């Protein structure tokens, strides 16, 4: 869904998408928007 | 697994 907008969803080749989250530095695969 | 760093995108 819509990210808080500190972090971006990108595919990687191994079929996994990552967050990479820019404000606080930090990957996560999945959406923590969609946790609710 | 955990998630590459962020510091750069993992090409595999």
């Amino acid at each position: 869904g819509p990210l808080p907008d500190g972090w971006e969803q990108a595919m990687t080749q191994d079929g996994e998408i990552y967050y990479i989250n820019h404000k606080n530095k930090t990957t996560s695969w999945l959406d923590p928007r969609l946790d609710p | 697994s955990p998630p590459p760093p962020y510091s750069r995108y993992p090409m595999d």
